[PDB]
């Protein structure tokens, strides 16, 4: 029973509730929140060696023009998770003729777990995923997901071995303005409130490298480079 | 020791207490009475004065209350082991007892013995897991059927009793070794009649009182519940303050049986029809 | 409690060299070679007297000028002879020519071979291995009359004579000591009745055994139940004699 | 203990130690390098010697997967190539496409994502190799290194077998005294020499090296062995450094 | 465990658990007359809110001459009579003629083992009772088991105590025992093997087939729950 | 399904087990006569028996069957047998040998042997009757390890032990059986020793040239079993 | 020790009257008996005949019908103990006396032994890694040991028994020691056969005789309890008071007591 | 004392061993020696024969592949052969393809890519023997070494199996002469003969029991069996 996806005695699974903690293998933080017009992702990029190429290290791609994701997992496991994004978004348009939203396309991954656990030749991916996307029809939004198939939109969420330090000091805010996301329009205006309230809430300082930035803007995505964020880290020089 | 032995204050039953069991006494008395009565004439033709023999059914009975009136209107002896007590926490204490219990009861030819329970003794198997309990089952059969057994079995006959049948080593049954073995069932409804007849005889110049009208209703398996179901029918009467009582105050006390005639809850699994 | 394809830290399978056993359960099935002839020779282990030996076919005859005798298990191997006429038939139309024995009789080793990964490109066919083994025996005009062994562990000797099953790790040392070159075949026809008078359970009998020469004159030929009778006479005109 | 006998299991602890048995067995291989130079790449590796039976120079470990690349690997050394046979290929299936040579993250991409795919399945072996590569595109130059569960990041220097604790906090102290920039020539130097350095933990046998670079400048770029005065100028200046 | 190989001894590991384990099930009987044929089930459950009233549950039909009755899964039964459907009314697009059981039986049962023999998959918790109709032989009666054997019988009970209830004919069985004559011995077969002696209408399942309609024609009668209420009556329960 | 260390194999030293526990049947070769005989449960209770199915089982026009063991195991054969009989006037347009088909079904038992989750059979067969154009008796018998034989008595079964000795005290070669009043003597009077009831647990069955096969009912068996009941007095 | 051993009392047991068997008993007799008639012919060919035998069990089924049958013909002494009376709460006291019996077997050349139900002592050779029970593992090896250190057999004879052997005894037997595994079950008619043989003796079946159908269909049973089929009927005679012997009540037994120890009959399936 | 992970091939030791290999390399070992070297020019195969009885023929050693080509094994035959019959088509196909014919070394460059393509999937076994090949081309001669384990080199001389130590240590004794040899492979060839007299556990060589089939810079393989070889005993 301990070795494969069958129902167990009682009628957990074992070999899934592992999976969840083999994503906790590195000690690293991301959150996610939703702008006025726009939205926000970052997390812990750690370096505990001198001789890599930060340029290259990396968790948050681009799938779009339009979308991204992240990731807290070991890489290789997120890489085919990777990959099979790509793919399911061009499918998508070459037989509709529209680009790939992200409610679909949660929908599609989480049916694709689902027969990671009802077969046995396969093994399942020790990752979790937060997507990103403005939307049209939708506006801003994201999803997540579980190596089950349980995919939940967010107002704003977070990630990692520390959720209980932060997800408590973000229901707190909420409980101080009372609305689903901020009042501030500028994307470069409210990563700010993020990185204000990582270091306060439990976590710490940050410098420079030690941090990596995804924003879906309105028919665009992309990442953030060195002085992009030092800039935007000096926000800071007024508070 | 002979803490286990017969008894110079003998219990006061009787095999008329026992209301419902009238075919039994027939079927078994004569082996434990007849050629025993009369070895003479069983030995006119003498074919074998059997071994013990053995009565199975489940509880609700008194199979033992049975036993308890039998060692009354005897002519001999009724030996008792408080079952299981023979055992000890080691090896040597099983066949010296096996070995002075024989002895014992062939000084008394017209004498018998008891078990009540023989669940303990049953179905010896082994690999490395069993005990020494399995070594004493040996000795007393041995001592049973041997050079030294059919002496008794000249002086004597025997029982045994349980309530769980199948569960035990059939090598032990030579039949023969035990010649023969009865079911005492669950009872009839009118042989539940007279049972409270028996027991409830605590009315008092009433009336309106309809004693078949119980076993009218009961599907069960045991009859002490005619005594569960009384005993505590009086209680009623008990705490009201009035010694007098009914069929009705004597009929709701099937409440408490509400539970167990209806404590067995039941599954919806239509896996197959 | 070991399986088909796994090593051994002493190297020596399990299954193989268990099924290089089998047919020590089996009959006899000897045959053995003279410069002019080869004889063949078998144990019907004939169990009641109703039957009728006729039947019982330990001997075959692949062509007309080719026999081959199986040992150990005799239902097996009942498949594989259909594979050497295939490729004997086969042969003898591409060519219009009969063909050279070691053609053929590696394809057979070739076969067995099979449960995993056989010849190039060979689908595994073959669960478990043959439990049979056998002798070959012929002429092809390159070598002479070559007699042939085969196991199912996917190897073939050649030989001057040799024996299998019961009798073998006796039997053989007789024969051993008393092959030589410049024989007879009839010599052959009846030395093996003084080896497989000794191991046998029972007096001989003509329907015991039965016996197969075959000849580059005429080629293959089984013998007739008295033919071998009157030969035992003739080995009597020995065993009275001497 | 009871989960530690086939792919797929994961653990209590999250994993599957099958794999970091692996990382024992390429621990139990060669050295071997390579250098993110100023313009391009450097491969140099360990080739020991067990009897004088051995030819030298006919027996490389270096493989080459198309023009513009070099890769070498440590410890299995089978297992190490195969996936080059199906690198051989696949950007061979990739010139095919655009008409242009391929990328190294084009690389990884179509490999990083295979070893990967030998241990989703309880019915094949990981392969238990670490592995180096490198070359050039139009973009400029690359590195990276591979470990047998997949992972590979973008290094400016390597190091696998039982030549890891020397080199690593050695190239540690390289890189402050040379962070400006080293040009490819003179790795060629400083490298052969960490693999003179790197024997210690195996001085008991012997070896000869093998070395390979791809310029931009020098060889446009393309893969080119060594072979030539080149090489004996470097050992001749890297027992120096040992001296 | 293997449903392929044997046992030490020449026996199964499964399957004789299986047609002990349909014993676990409900009842299905079957008879016959030289009149007619009668049928019965007592479902599983006979709770009050759910739709005993159309539920057809034990008691399937294939064709305009057959009906049956069942024991064992919902489900790997259910598919069933879906194959053997279309292998019925497929032998009639060859030939056009009426199908006879004993072609029918005898070229279905022989999917069972197919799943004992190979794959390494389950055999079906199933079996079966059988009805109908021939010129040929006349009236039938036929049943199964997950093993494939078929025996023709004349009466005949599964399920609890159907060792038990097979006796309750023994007897009392007739040769020319007309239908009204024979009907009441089912539910009367069932009457003392119940559970519940306190017994409801509801908790049964009945069918039927005669040769009702002049010119040789037959019915497929099923009946509903108002009329075999009221037929109960007909023997005397209350 | 493997080899053992001792020359065995598991799975096939237990199958041929299960034909000793079922039915009893056997046939013999008469002088020009070929005949069986097999078993049948009485006291099998409200029941008739026209219409299950009979141990014994036909191919042909001129050939029939009677197996043992299993019931299931036995029906696939008659089948696939049945296709290559009415098969084999076809392409050849000669009608069947007997022992063709017997090679057959000897090959089918062990294409059932050797391959992944496939079990053998318990079953154990044999068959009878005349060559087309011939008049020697022929009859071969089976078990699944596939090895035919031809034996002129055959019989797998309960307490089946003596009977494959008792005929061993009956039958003699240059003494045959004589006639059918005889030799079907000889086809009752060994299998009797295990019936110990009336004739209703039997069923037997005959064969002739050009498809001579007879079935005779229970009360025939109850002419001539009276004859030795008459003559198991003296 | 001694108290037990010396049971000279052999019961009327009458060895011939017991209608069983005849090969297993001149194989003892053969092994046995002959042996004490003319050992000269052993003398002849040079042979030293067994040491004892080993039966096995199918209980109720003949274990010892014979035996005390032999001990009414013995000859000879016999002897008799049990294992569980053998031990005792300290170490090697049994042990000790075990040997003791030998000498007491030195005793006489007529030395002869049968020994009660052995399933507790030498049953199987578990580790006992778990206390205590390794007694009983220790006492084995004292008897064994002691029975083939170096003897000349000094008619050192034995006759042992049990009801199960592969539930224990792995090592223990070797042949020569015991080269007779031998065996007791039903006859599957002779049970029929020379039991009733017997019984005929006494009873009159004072209408008929009825035998010719009181009989065995391949029933599966043990003919021990025939000594009920003949009890019942007697007391269904005098349920009824028949005080002579019929044969029309003596149906029920079998039908009673044999119908009791139902089978699965699950031969609906090999037809 | 009884590892678990000894059965199937996939399982990794937990020191990084595949203990089915190292447990199926020890069968040469069980096997017997065949042994080989080369000069700048002719290169040699080599090889002991296995005889079962007083009767028997021998068992073989030695095949050759092609015109340009030969080798030798080491103990099992059936799984050895099978790459003979393999790497046939894949030296025809050469020359048909191309008709530039083949070169030796990618033959072992193949060879290392099917035995490795049998460890890592369930079910199979390794192809397991060790094994030597030998041929010339446009390159000089060439000789090698094969592991059932897919290591395969290029070297001057070496030996295989039981008692080949004796063998082995002639060659690092020698391997400063018979490098420069040319055009004279007779007294070349006596080199490993009188050489694997080292191993002999007194079997006495004889005219039959030894194969030797060579190759040159001009000559096609032949084979010297029979009886051609009482040119060397
Ligand atoms: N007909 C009866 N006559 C007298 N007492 C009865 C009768 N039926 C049931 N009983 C009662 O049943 C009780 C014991 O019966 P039951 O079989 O339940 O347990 P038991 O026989 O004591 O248990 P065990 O046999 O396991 O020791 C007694 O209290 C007795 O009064
Ligand atoms: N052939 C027979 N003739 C008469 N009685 C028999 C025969 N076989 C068995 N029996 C009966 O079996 C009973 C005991 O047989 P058996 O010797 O097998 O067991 P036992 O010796 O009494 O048991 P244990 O050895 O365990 O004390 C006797 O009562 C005897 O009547």
């Amino acid at each position: 029973d301990r070795h494969i996806t069958i129902f167990s005695p009682e009628g957990r699974l074992y070999q899934v509730e592992y999976a969840f903690k083999a994503t906790n293998q590195t000690n690293i933080n991301s959150l996610a929140v939703r702008g006025k017009d726009c939205t926000v992702v970052i997390s812990q990029k750690k370096v505990p060696d001198k001789l890599l190429d930060p340029t290259t290290v990396s968790y948050i791609f681009c799938i779009s023009r339009t979308i991204g994701m992240v990731v807290n997992g070991p890489i290789p496991d997120a890489r085919n998770a990777a990959l099979r994004a790509k793919a399911e978004a061009a499918e998508f348009r070459y037989k509709y003729g529209y680009d790939m939203p992200c409610d679909v396309l949660a929908k599609r991954m989480a049916n694709l777990s689902q027969i990671y656990t009802q077969r046995a030749y396969m093994r399942p991916l020790g990752v979790i995923l937060t997507f990103v996307s403005v939307d049209e029809e939708l506006g801003p939004s994201i999803y997540k997901t579980d190596p089950a198939g349980y995919y939940v939109g967010y107002k704003a969420t977070a990630t990692g071995p520390k959720q209980q330090e932060i997800t408590t000091n973000l229901e707190n805010h909420f409980k101080k303005s009372k609305i689903d996301h901020i009042n501030e329009e500028s994307w470069e205006k409210v990563v700010e409130f993020a990185i204000t309230h990582m270091i306060d809430a439990l976590g710490t300082e940050f410098s420079k490298n030690d941090l990596e930035v995804g924003v879906a803007t309105k028919d665009k995505f992309f990442t953030l480079s060195a002085e992009n964020i030092e800039e935007r880290l000096v926000a800071i020089a007024e508070q | 020791l002979v803490s286990l032995m017969m008894v110079e204050k003998v219990p006061d039953s009787t095999y008329d207490m026992v209301g419902g069991l009238t075919k039994q006494i027939k079927e078994i008395k004569e082996v434990i009475e007849l050629p025993v009565k009369h070895p003479e004439l069983f030995e006119s033709l003498g074919i074998a004065q059997p071994k013990g023999v053995i009565l199975y059914g489940p509880p609700g009975t008194g199979k033992t209350l049975l036993a308890r009136a039998v060692a009354h209107h005897t002519d001999c002896k009724f030996i008792r082991v408080s079952g299981a007590e023979l055992v000890q926490k080691y090896i040597g204490e099983g066949s010296r007892m096996v070995r002075e219990l024989f002895v014992m009861a062939r000084e008394h030819a017209p004498s018998i013995i008891f078990m009540d329970e023989i669940d303990s003794i049953g179905s010896t198997r082994v690999e490395g897991s069993g005990g020494g309990d399995s070594e004493v089952q040996r000795t007393m059969l041995e001592l049973l059927n041997q050079l030294d057994g059919f002496e008794t079995s000249k002086n004597i006959k025997i029982i045994m009793a349980t309530n769980r049948l199948d569960i035990l080593d059939p090598a032990l049954l030579r039949p023969g070794r035990i010649d023969r073995k009865i079911e005492f069932p669950p009872p009839s409804v009118a042989a539940r009649a007279e049972i409270l007849r028996i027991h409830s005889r605590k009315m008092n110049l009433t009336r309106g009182i309809n004693l078949r009208k119980v076993a009218e209703k009961m599907n069960g398996c045991s009859g002490a519940d005619v005594k569960g179901v009384c005993t505590e029918a009086g209680m009623y009467a008990l705490r009201e303050r009035r010694i007098h009582v009914t069929q009705e105050d004597f009929e709701l006390a099937v409440g408490k049986v509400m539970n167990k005639n209806q404590e067995t809850a039941i599954s919806v699994a239509k896996l197959f029809k | 409690d070991r399986g088909v394809s796994t090593f051994s830290p002493e190297g020596r399978l399990f299954q193989v060299e268990y099924s290089l056993e089998a047919i020590k359960l089996g009959s006899t099935a000897i045959g053995i070679a003279t410069k002019e002839g080869v004889v063949l020779g078998v144990e019907k282990r004939a169990t009641s007297p109703l039957l009728e030996s006729d039947s019982i076919e330990k001997i075959v005859e692949i062509d007309r000028h080719i026999g081959c005798a199986m040992s150990g298990l005799t239902a097996d191997a009942r498949s594989m002879i259909e594979h050497a006429r295939t490729a004997a038939v086969t042969h003898n139309l591409y060519y219009d020519e009969d063909i050279n024995v070691e053609s053929l009789t590696q394809s057979v080793c070739d076969l067995a071979l099979r449960f995993g990964e056989g010849a190039s490109g060979e689908e595994r066919l073959m669960s478990r291995p043959f439990g049979v083994a056998l002798l070959i025996a012929g002429h092809d005009a390159d070598d002479g009359y070559q007699l042939f062994h085969a196991e199912p562990s996917g190897t073939f000797y050649r030989y001057n004579a040799k024996a299998i099953g019961s009798g073998s790790e006796g039997a053989q040392a007789e024969l051993l000591n008393e092959w030589h070159s410049s024989l007879t075949l009839k010599e052959a026809e009846l030395l093996v009745l003084k080896i497989l008078k000794q191991v046998m359970e029972e007096k001989l009998d003509e329907n015991n055994a039965q016996l197969s020469c075959i000849t580059k004159q005429d080629g293959f030929k089984i013998y007739d139940n008295e033919k071998t009778a009157e030969l035992i006479k003739e080995l009597k005109e020995k065993e009275a004699a001497e | 203990t009871g989960y530690d006998l086939s792919n797929s299991v994961f653990s209590p602890d999250g994993r599957n130690f099958q794999v970091e048995y692996a990382v024992k067995a390429v621990e139990n291989g060669t050295t071997s390098i390579g250098i993110k130079c100023n313009d391009g790449v450097v491969f140099a590796v360990e080739k020991l010697i067990t009897s004088k039976l051995l030819v030298p120079q006919k027996n490389v470990k270096i493989q080459v997967v198309d023009r513009h690349i070099g890769c070498v690997y440590s410890g299995l050394i089978p297992d190490g190539r195969h996936l080059v046979n199906r690198g051989r290929e696949e950007a061979a299936s990739f010139k095919k496409l655009y008409k242009t040579p391929i990328p190294i993250p084009a690389f990884a991409d179509r490999l990083g994502q295979y070893v990967q795919a030998h241990t989703l399945y309880n019915s094949v072996r990981p392969f238990g190799v670490s592995t180096i590569f490198g070359g050039v595109d139009k973009n400029g130059a690359h590195l990276y290194m591979l470990e047998p569960s997949g992972s590979y990041w973008g290094y400016k220097g390597a190091a696998t077998g039982k030549g890891r604790q020397s080199a690593k906090a050695e190239l540690e102290k390289l890189v402050d005294h040379h962070p400006e920039g080293l040009s490819a020539r003179e790795a060629v130097k400083q490298a052969a020499k960490i693999i003179y350095l790197a024997h210690e933990d195996n001085k008991e046998k012997d070896f000869e090296l093998e070395i390979s670079w791809c310029s931009l400048s020098e060889t446009n770029g393309l893969h080119k062995f060594v072979k030539g005065d080149l090489l004996q100028e470097a050992i001749d200046f890297a027992q120096k450094e040992i001296n | 465990s293997r449903t392929t190989i044997f046992s030490p001894e020449g026996r199964l590991y499964q399957v004789e658990y299986a047609l002990e384990s349909i014993s676990h099930a409900g009842t299905a009987i079957g008879i016959m007359a030289s009149d007619g044929i009668v049928l019965a089930a007592e479902r599983k459950v006979t709770s009050t809110l759910l739709e005993q009233d159309t539920s057809t549950e034990k008691l399937y039909k294939l064709n305009d001459k057959i009906a049956v009755a069942v024991a064992g899964l919902t489900a790997d039964a259910e598919i069933l009579i879906n194959t053997a459907r279309i292998h019925a009314q497929n032998y009639l697009k060859t030939y056009n003629e009426d199908i006879p059981v004993e072609i029918l039986v005898r070229r279905l049962s022989d999917i069972k083992q197919g799943y004992t023999q190979h794959g390494g998959l389950r055999p079906f918790g199933v079996s079966f009772i059988y009805a109908g109709y021939d010129d040929r032989y006349g009236y039938q009666l036929y049943t199964s088991n997950p093993s494939g054997n078929y025996t023709g019988w004349k009466a005949i009970s599964v399920g609890a105590n159907t060792s038990a209830a097979q006796t309750l004919l023994q007897m009392d069985y007739k040769d020319d025992m007309k239908v009204d004559d024979a009907i009441e011995l089912a539910l009367k077969t069932l009457s003392k093997t119940t559970d519940s002696s306190a017994l409801t209408y509801d908790r049964l399942e009945f069918a039927t087939i005669r040769k009702g309609a002049n010119d040789g024609e037959v019915y497929q009668k099923i009946f509903k729950p108002q009329e075999i209420k009221d037929i109960l009556v007909k023997t005397g329960i209350t | 399904s493997i080899f053992s260390p001792d020359g065995h194999i598991f799975q096939v030293e237990y199958a041929l087990e299960a034909v000793k526990r079922g039915t009893c049947a056997v046939g013999v070769k008469g002088k020009n006569c070929v005949v069986l005989g097999c078993e049948r449960r009485s006291t099998l209770k409200l029941q008739d028996t026209r219409i299950t199915p009979s141990k014994v089982s036909k191919i042909d026009s001129h050939v029939v069957l009677s197996f043992s063991g299993l019931n299931a195991d036995s029906r696939i054969l008659i089948e696939k047998a049945r296709v290559e009989a009415q098969s084999h006037r076809l392409t050849l347009e000669d009608p069947v040998t007997v022992e063709y088909l017997t090679r057959y079904v000897a090959g089918v038992q062990q294409r059932y042997t050797q391959s992944g989750g496939v079990r053998p059979f318990g079953v154990s067969t044999l068959i009878a009757g005349f060559d087309p154009r011939d008049d020697e008796p022929k009859l071969y018998q089976t078990e699944p390890s596939g090895i035919y034989s031809s034996w002129s008595a055959q019989t797998i079964g309960r307490n089946s032990k003596t009977v494959r000795e008792f005929l061993e005290k009956n039958y003699d070669r240059k003494e045959p059986p004589a006639t059918v009043e005889e030799c079907v003597k000889l086809t009752v009077r060994s299998l009797l020793e295990v019936v110990q009831t009336g004739a209703k647990n039997i069923e037997i069955t005959v064969v002739k040239p050009d498809s001579d096969i007879v079935a005779l009912s229970s009360e025939e068996i109850n002419q001539y079993v009276t004859q030795i009941e008459q003559e198991k007095q003296e | 020790m001694v108290s037990v051993m010396k049971m000279d009392k052999s019961p009327t047991e009458s060895y011939s009257d017991i209608g069983g068997l005849e090969s297993q008993i001149q194989e003892i007799k053969e092994s046995v008996e002959l042996p004490l008639t003319h050992p000269e012919l052993y003398e002849e060919m040079g042979i030293k005949p067994p040491k004892g035998v080993i039966l096995y069990g199918a209980p109720g089924t003949g274990k010892t019908l014979l035996a005390k049958a032999v001990a009414n013909q013995t000859s000879a002494t016999f002897l008799r103990i049990v294992g569980s009376e053998l031990i005792q709460k300290y170490l090697g006291d049994g042990p000790r006396l075990c040997r003791q019996i030998f000498k007491v077997a030195g005793e006489n050349a007529p030395s002869i032994v049968f020994i009660d139900e052995i399933d507790a002592i030498g049953t199987k050779r578990y580790d006992s890694n778990s206390g205590g029970e390794r007694e009983i593992q220790r006492t084995m090896l004292e008897l064994l040991n002691q029975l083939d250190g170096f003897d000349d057999r000094g008619d050192v004879k034995v006759i042992m028994a049990t009801n199960k052997i592969e539930t224990l005894d792995p090592a223990l037997i070797r042949p020569g020691r015991i080269d007779r595994k031998i065996l007791f079950e039903n006859p599957d008619l002779s049970t029929k056969k020379k039991i009733l043989g017997i019984h005929t003796s006494k009873m009159n079946l004072s209408e008929d005789v009825n035998l010719e159908t009181l009989v065995t269909t391949k029933d599966d049973l043990s003919g021990a309890d025939i000594q009920a089929m003949c009890t019942e009927a007697g007391l269904l005679a005098l349920r009824e008071r028949r005080m002579q012997v019929t044969a029309e009540d003596f149906k029920q037994a079998k039908e009673r007591v044999m119908k009791n120890k139902v089978e699965e009959n699950l031969e609906g399936l090999y037809l | 004392f009884r590892n678990n992970y000894d059965g199937d091939t996939v399982t990794f030791s937990p020191t990084g061993r595949l203990f089915q290999v190292e447990y199926a390399l020890e069968a040469i070992k069980q096997g017997s020696v065949t042994v080989g070297l080369r000069s700048n020019t002719h290169a040699v195969l080599v090889a002991l024969k296995r005889n079962a009885d007083e009767l028997s023929s021998y068992q073989k050693k030695i095949i050759k592949c092609d015109e340009h080509m030969g080798l030798s094994l080491a103990g099992l035959a059936p799984d050895a052969r099978v790459l003979s019959n393999y790497l046939r088509q894949q030296c025809n196909y050469s020359s048909l393809v191309f008709n530039r014919k083949l070169a030796v070394e990618r033959a072992g460059h193949l060879l290392c890519d099917k035995a490795q393509k049998n460890t890592q999937s369930y079910g199979g076994r390794p192809y397991g023997v060790g094994l030597l090949i030998i041929g010339y081309d446009k390159s000089g001669a060439h000789l090698l070494e094969f592991q059932p384990s897919g290591n395969v080199t290029e070297l001057y001389g070496t030996a295989i199996g039981a008692r080949s130590q004796g063998a082995k240590t002639y060659l690092e004794r020698t391997l400063d002469t018979f490098i420069k040899i040319d055009g004279n492979p007779d007294e070349l060839i006596k080199a490993g003969v009188e050489a694997i007299s080292q191993s002999l556990r007194d079997e006495s060589l004889t005219v039959d029991n030894l194969s030797i089939a060579i190759v040159g810079k001009d000559t096609p393989f032949t084979i010297y069996d029979g009886e051609a070889v009482a040119k060397y005993i």
